[PDB]
């Protein structure tokens, strides 16, 4: 029919894209940021330990 | 830089062993000279068989 069931048609699409992003897009990219912060931190810690 | 620091520490450590060995070797060479000169003094002191 004509106007309001699109309120649930768009809501269902929204929730599906949010759950997909939360499991298959966000975790693999945030992990690379966590790793680089440790790669730089390990270099600064190794330099101080080597000097001492 | 950490790998190079371990190689440098390996040189500084062995150079200190070699210098410490040479410092004690020269001391033992000096000690031997002192006792030999003392033997010649004690041997020359034997002049008392005629000087007295």
């Amino acid at each position: 029919m004509n106007i309001n069931a699109t309120l649930i048609g768009q809501s269902v699409a929204f929730f599906i894209f949010v759950l997909f992003c939360m499991k298959f897009v966000w975790p693999p990219v945030i992990a690379a940021l966590q790793e680089r912060q440790k790669k730089i931190a390990d270099g600064l810690d190794a330099a101080n330990r080597a000097a001492r | 830089d950490l790998e190079l620091a371990h190689e440098k520490a390996g040189q500084q450590l062995r150079e200190a062993k070699a210098q410490a060995a040479e410092i004690v070797e020269q001391a033992k060479k000096r000690a031997n000279q002192i006792v030999d000169e003392a033997r010649d003094q004690a041997r020359t002191e034997g002049e008392r068989l005629k000087a007295q």
